[PDB]
């Protein structure tokens, strides 16, 4: 595990840093770029990832989504919060935001935090 | 244009490969020199 | 790279950059000896110092992939393959008057002795 799988990932790195240069529009680089990191976890690197992406597009569901589906299948589980929170600070009038915020607070058990959150949700109406 | 770029995906691995076997062998023998 | 008289004066060993050893008869009209032919070090690049031991028995080889390669150079086969260096295992000398005593120097700035 000295070179040749450092070297794979040098190179496969180098592969989707170039891809985004040429677009860094069209996210689906964006994402397997970082999935890939996720697999081979290194959480650091895969965070500094959807940070960029979400500032070059930060009107993306799925971005946003899979942003903190990686915090949670990861468990920073504070970090999920300020992620989701930070979401439906900026695209309140999307649901399935709001819902897995609420969702993942549940199986968290602060249903106190839950009743608040559906009270700033409801502030929407 | 298409079919072509699909034939050196491979053979550019082989230049790798044929890098890292002479390298690993080539290192491990007892010189660490490096390419520049 | 390195050549080494069998302390009985009969034999060659050359350690050949070809990674292997080759034995010569040093007393008799340039003989290449392929019955003794030493097998399994990387020396492609690297002087290994190799020696033999006073009983003929056993020869000491290196490889700068860190291996200390004790062989019966009768059997052509070695018996031992261990972590000698970490850098170049450049000289692998058997004591003549010492049963045990494998001293190694090479790359690496530590000077060893095994036993």
């Amino acid at each position: 595990d000295e070179e040749e799988l450092n070297d794979y990932k040098l190179r496969k790195r180098k592969t989707f840093e170039d891809n985004i240069r040429k677009n860094r529009t069209v996210i689906s680089n964006w994402i397997k770029y970082a999935q890939w990191e996720e697999s081979l976890k290194e959480i650091q690197r895969a965070r500094s990832i959807y940070e960029r992406a979400l500032d070059v597009d930060y009107r993306n569901i799925t971005l946003w989504l899979k942003y903190a589906e990686m915090e949670m299948k990861n468990r920073q589980v504070n970090h999920a919060r300020n992620i989701w929170d930070r979401a439906i600070t900026t695209l309140p009038r999307v649901n399935q935001f709001w819902y897995k915020y609420t969702y993942m607070e549940e199986m968290l058990g602060n249903v106190a935090g839950a009743r608040q959150v559906f009270e700033r949700w409801m502030e929407w109406q | 244009k298409a079919k072509r770029k699909a034939r050196e995906k491979q053979l550019e691995e082989a230049r790798r490969l044929a890098a890292l076997q002479k390298r690993r062998e080539l290192r491990a023998a007892g010189i660490e020199i490096q390419k520049k | 790279p390195a050549v080494t008289l069998s302390p009985n004066g009969k034999w060659l060993a050359c350690q050949s950059m070809d990674n292997q050893i080759l034995i010569f008869g040093a007393q008799n009209r340039f003989r290449l000896n392929k019955k003794k032919i030493f097998k399994g070090h990387m020396v492609a690049g690297y002087a290994c110092q190799v020696d033999f031991s006073p009983d003929m028995s056993y020869v000491i080889s290196g490889d700068g992939n860190g291996k200390l390669n004790i062989w019966d150079w009768k059997t052509t086969k070695l018996y031992s393959r261990f972590k000698a260096h970490d850098k170049v295992c450049i000289g692998a000398v058997w004591h003549p008057h010492e049963t045990s005593k494998v001293i190694t120097c090479g790359w690496d700035g530590l000077i060893k002795l095994w036993d």
